[PDB]
């Protein structure tokens, strides 16, 4: 079928008509970035000529290929482990939360680290590691150099230095604060006043207990959660196959067997097919370092982009639209998973919204008045300004507005009175 | 009449061991769900065409089916392959044999 | 057929008709001896990476030796005595391992890393993350500065490389 | 190292140089044990041959030749091997042989 | 080492010349690295092959250079491209975007050229000394729940005040310091004081 672009929404606009949402939902999403890629090492000499003499002397012919292609998997395996480092060992400090786990009501159980379990990782963790899934032949694998455990250590001193001290202790020290009034400058910071958060603190820690509920349910039962990291695994995996079946290949020669050209051809003849074969492993594993340098470009960007997102989204609040999820953006956290991130964004999405008459300002004794912050809404008999992102309708005062030239110049100004108190 | 040979006909292409591959190889095989001819032995021996390879199959209790014969005109004009197994003995024989009108073995 | 490798038993029941195994890359797997109708397997003479952790030669002519995946058991001049560390990494032989955790100089793997220390030897250990600092938090306690620190830091980005050309002509046929 | 990096100065650091591998200490050969000859005697200096028509077939079983008797011998007047050398051919034991 | 980070790149480069140089040396098959002994030794029926085989092996090592040239050109784009990122974002404005400028919340930005390379001098804010004060989200007077327009509620044990988050400095409670919204009977933590009129 010809594919839909999503559904048809018109929009009631008219020039005297604005739209302002009088409840809100807070949201968790999930964004995972690959960080690393498995650090892959090739042993250029075994692997064309795998303990035979006389074809590591003919490959002594071709100079530096070897070492060369060395050269540029051990960088490919450095930088692995730079963007590893890059992406979580951005906190100078390894913070722990206290036992009280009262952080105004909002559960992070399912986040922060298991003391019962050994290894301190958290339950989506748990859930993560468990949905991401050559050997005497030359192809090695390195380990990396931060364990899981050390990763997932890293992970829960961000998280623990997020919930305890907000943004403070990315950029210096760890200053303490209650997490409701981490939450109310977060609201603060996408123009809701804090007032809603506390009025709505309840409301919004079940909110998140259930968006962090979801997010377990969907992690434990969707098999396609992780498709960006096991993609990833699928990829080295099947350039790792591709590059060992190559050995079956013949590339022009009698056998793709060295020790069967080996023991049936005469130097003259059996040099020439050695020669054939090691162009053709050669340029195999060119081939392969060439796909595995372009992959690892990929994977550098990403892990930037991770460790961007990790500075700017879980060590701070994100301005940036849609950079840390849809919505306006109030938190980040950091959750390890095999050799990548995720990212939980908690956000602040309208839900529900009433149309009600604008103006752009109010005369009063001929002035042109301007709220400070928020709009004029009116609900058929009263005019009030209320904050843009949530319907609260307050009076009209001096101190909500502010007054700017005359009402001969305003298109579509009105009438009104301002109270002064 | 005719019958699905579903999934038969698959055999060793070489003697060399493989485990744990997935290997991909081509020869002379039967394809899958083919149509195979069904011939009956009761109450009806023809010569069959052998083509580029034959796969043949049987169902047995009492070992009626006892030999084959390859050739072109199984009339002593020709090399003809022919294939006896007696109780405990395979025979094998490439002679100019003279084959009857209608060859049998009796009991 | 030729080769190099360790002979060993096997559980693979060959087919009275094979001879030969293979792996995955199409090189010989096992054998049956001609002499004892057994099924022996071919295993490569064990082998790794070799890697040599050092501090310059400006400090010192000392290296560690790791062996890259192995354990420590299979392994002209470098024994198998003295200070042998079994790490995640493989077996490093040479560096002293130390309890006490530094943060990360010259890395290795797996969590453990190298560097030049006392008299002075290389040592080995499980790299610092950063110094212990719980977070005196509380519900109604919050820490705001008093004082502050205005600082310059560097950051030094790479913007262009060299315009090399090749001429192509007169390289491949000068 | 100093060899891998084709300097006489080594930086601070780890660098993967060579490769670990345990060297043989004997060789072990291995062949049917079988102590009978062929009759390629039989064969070439045989008194009658067989019109190309009915070009004759003779299998061959549990025996060891020496072929280099026959490369070094001028009384063949040709002597041409596909796929095998025939110069080495004492080293590969051979399979399937068909005269 | 505080500029390693270019003078790598410029080891790099000359890295992959003096390999592409070492790769003349190379005979890829051939009976001589040299052209011209094979030239001055080989009639054209086999000089021909032994060049063949220089030709191809000398290719396929500019085409390798080729590609780690484009690979590393590529990655030095997108280097200039964050560095042009930061002049316009932190040199000539003023960056909100956490840790992009340096730790610590950002100031300003100075350019300095460095060979094939910018070097960016970030002077940022960094909070020093710090106390512990006990706090409260908002503060009831007749029975409305204040909150501060800016900065929190802080108590030094006998007396609340409200201050800017970045920097200690105890201001008394006013009406221009706080908003009024909503009562004491919802705000969890609230607690009893008084604000000045003035
Ligand atoms: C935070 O959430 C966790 C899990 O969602 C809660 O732990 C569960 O508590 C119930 C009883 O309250 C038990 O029946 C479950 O078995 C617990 N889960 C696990 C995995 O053990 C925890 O109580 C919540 N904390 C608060 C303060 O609400
Ligand atoms: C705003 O929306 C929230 C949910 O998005 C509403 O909270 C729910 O209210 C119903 C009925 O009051 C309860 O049964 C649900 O359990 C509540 N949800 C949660 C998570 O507690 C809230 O009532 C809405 N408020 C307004 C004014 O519309
Ligand atoms: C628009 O909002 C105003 C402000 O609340 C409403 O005025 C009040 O309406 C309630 C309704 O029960 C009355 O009890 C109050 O006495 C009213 N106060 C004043 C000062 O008018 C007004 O009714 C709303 N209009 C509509 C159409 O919703
Ligand atoms: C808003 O109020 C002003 C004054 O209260 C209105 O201006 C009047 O417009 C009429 C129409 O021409 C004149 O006759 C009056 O003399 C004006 N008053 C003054 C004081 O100049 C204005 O029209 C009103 N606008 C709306 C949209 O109601
Ligand atoms: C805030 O910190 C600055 C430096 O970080 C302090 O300045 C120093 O103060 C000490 C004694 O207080 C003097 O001996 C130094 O000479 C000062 N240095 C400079 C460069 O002026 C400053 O006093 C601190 N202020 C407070 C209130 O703690
Ligand atoms: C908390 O801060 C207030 C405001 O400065 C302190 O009150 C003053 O303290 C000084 C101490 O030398 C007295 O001389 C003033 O008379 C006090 N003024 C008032 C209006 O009380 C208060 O002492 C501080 N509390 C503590 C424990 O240091
Ligand atoms: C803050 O002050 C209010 C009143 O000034 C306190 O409210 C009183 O609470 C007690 C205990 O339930 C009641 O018996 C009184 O009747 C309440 N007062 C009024 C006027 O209703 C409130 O408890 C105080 N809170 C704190 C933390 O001190
Ligand atoms: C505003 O009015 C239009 C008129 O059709 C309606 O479609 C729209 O849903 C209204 N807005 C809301 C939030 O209901
Ligand atoms: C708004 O649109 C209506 C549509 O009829 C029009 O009558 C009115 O004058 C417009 N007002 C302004 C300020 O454009
Ligand atoms: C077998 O024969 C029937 C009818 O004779 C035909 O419909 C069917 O397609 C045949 N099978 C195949 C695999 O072609
Ligand atoms: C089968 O036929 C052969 C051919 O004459 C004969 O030698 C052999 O003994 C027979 N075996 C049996 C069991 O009849
Ligand atoms: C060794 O390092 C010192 C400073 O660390 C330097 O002055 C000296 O020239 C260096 N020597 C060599 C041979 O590298
Ligand atoms: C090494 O082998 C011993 C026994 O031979 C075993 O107990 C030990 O766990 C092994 N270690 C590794 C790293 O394989
Ligand atoms: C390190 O500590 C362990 C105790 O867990 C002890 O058994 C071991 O001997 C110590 N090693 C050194 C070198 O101090
Ligand atoms: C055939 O006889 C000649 C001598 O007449 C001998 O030299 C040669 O080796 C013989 N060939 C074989 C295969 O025995
Ligand atoms: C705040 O109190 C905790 C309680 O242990 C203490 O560790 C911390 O140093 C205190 N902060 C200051 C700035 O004194
Ligand atoms: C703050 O925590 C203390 C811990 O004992 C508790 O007694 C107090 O009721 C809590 N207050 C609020 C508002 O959470």
């Amino acid at each position: 079928y010809t594919m839909s672009l999503g559904a048809e929404n018109s929009v009631a606009y008219s020039n005297n008509s604005i739209a302002i949402p009088t409840n809100f939902t807070i949201s968790v999403t999930t964004e995972i970035l690959p960080v690393s890629m498995t650090k892959t090492s090739v042993d250029c000499t075994m692997y064309i000529c795998g303990d035979s003499t006389e074809c590591s002397n003919l490959l002594l012919q071709y100079g530096s290929f070897c070492t060369q292609l060395n050269r540029a998997l051990t960088g490919i395996a450095v930088e692995q482990d730079k963007n590893t480092q890059e992406v979580f060992a951005q906190v100078k400090q390894i913070y722990k939360t206290p036992p009280i786990k009262d952080f105004g009501g909002f559960n992070f159980s399912q986040i922060l680290p298991d003391p019962s379990k050994p290894s301190k990782r958290s339950f989506i963790e748990d859930l993560l590691f468990n949905k991401v899934t050559q050997k005497f032949n030359g192809l090695t694998v390195l380990p990396p150099l931060l364990t899981d455990e050390m990763i997932a250590q890293y992970t829960s001193a961000l998280l623990a230095g997020t919930i305890t001290s907000g943004w403070t202790f990315g950029a210096g020290a760890a200053l303490q604060i209650p997490f409701a009034m981490q939450m109310a400058y977060r609201f603060n910071g996408i123009g809701v006043t804090q007032n809603v958060l506390y009025e709505n603190q309840k409301l919004i820690a079940n909110q998140f207990n259930s968006a962090i509920g979801k997010i377990q349910d969907s992690l434990s039962s969707t098999a396609s959660a992780l498709g960006k990291l096991q993609d990833v695994v699928n990829q080295n995996a099947q350039a790792l196959n591709t590059l060992v079946k190559q050995l079956s290949s013949n590339f022009g020669a009698i056998s793709s067997v060295l020790n069967d050209i080996l023991s049936r051809l005469d130097p003259p003849e059996a040099e020439v097919q050695i020669d054939r074969l090691i162009t053709g492993r050669l340029q195999s594993l060119q081939t392969y370092v060439t796909q595995q340098l372009i992959r690892a470009a990929e994977i550098r960007a990403s892990a930037n982009l991770a460790a961007t997102k990790m500075s700017e989204c879980v060590l701070g609040q994100s301005k940036r639209v849609d950079f840390c999820g849809k919505g306006y953006h109030l938190m980040s956290f950091p959750q390890s998973a095999p050799h990548g991130v995720v990212f939980l964004h908690v956000t602040y999405v309208p839900a529900q919204e009433k149309n009600f008459t604008t103006a752009p300002a109010i005369c009063h004794d001929g002035k042109a008045h301007f709220p400070r912050e928020g709009v004029f809404v009116s609900n058929g008999t009263h005019w009030f300004v209320t904050q843009r992102n949530f319907y609260e309708p307050q009076i009209i005062t001096t101190d909500n507005t502010f007054v700017s030239g005359n009402c001969d110049v305003v298109i579509g100004i009105v009438n009104n009175t301002v109270y002064d108190p | 009449a005719y019958t699905n040979s579903f999934t038969r006909g698959v055999y060793y292409p070489d003697k060399v061991f493989r485990s744990s591959v997935l290997h991909s190889t081509q020869d002379l095989f039967l394809p899958f769900f083919s149509n195979v001819t069904w011939f009956h032995a009761i109450h009806d021996n023809p010569v069959l065409p052998f083509n580029d390879g034959v796969y043949f199959a049987s169902t047995e209790k009492s070992n009626i089916i006892r030999g084959w014969i390859f050739g072109t005109t199984l009339d002593s004009k020709t090399q003809s392959l022919l294939i006896v197994n007696n109780a405990t003995n395979v025979v094998i024989k490439v002679c100019e044999f003279q084959f009857c009108n209608d060859p049998f073995l009796g009991v | 057929l030729t080769g190099t490798g360790v002979l060993t038993e096997s559980n693979k029941k060959f087919l009275p008709f094979q001879q030969f195994g293979r792996d995955i890359a199409d090189t010989t797997d096992a054998v049956r001896d001609p002499q004892t109708l057994e099924i022996l397997d071919i295993t490569p003479c064990s082998f790794g990476g070799v890697s040599v952790i050092t501090p310059g030669t400006n400090t010192s002519n000392q290296v560690a030796v790791l062996y890259q995946d192995v354990n420590c058991t299979e392994v002209r001049v470098y024994s198998t005595g003295s200070n042998v560390f079994q790490t995640r990494a493989g077996c490093l032989i040479g560096a002293e391992h130390v309890n006490n955790s530094y943060e990360c100089d010259i890395p290795i793997g797996a969590g453990i890393c190298a560097s030049y220390q006392t008299s002075q030897s290389i040592i080995a250990y499980t790299m610092s993350l950063g110094a212990e600092n719980s977070v005196a938090y509380s519900n109604n306690s919050i820490a705001i500065p008093t004082n502050f620190t205005i600082s310059v830091t560097t950051e030094i980005l790479p913007v262009s490389m060299t315009k090399t050309s090749v001429d192509c002509t007169m390289y491949i046929c000068g | 190292t100093k060899c891998t990096l084709k300097s006489f100065t080594v930086e601070k650091g780890i660098y993967q140089t060579s490769n670990f591998r345990v060297q043989p200490t004997e060789s072990i050969v291995r062949f049917p044990n079988i102590t009978n000859l062929c009759p390629f005697g039989e064969v070439f200096n045989a008194t009658r041959f067989a019109s190309v028509y009915a070009w004759n077939r003779k299998r061959i079983s549990n025996c060891v030749a020496d072929y280099s008797v026959l490369y070094n011998s001028a009384s063949f007047s040709t002597f041409k091997c596909y796929g095998v050398s025939p110069t080495k051919l004492n080293d590969l034991c051979f399979t399937n042989v068909y005269a």
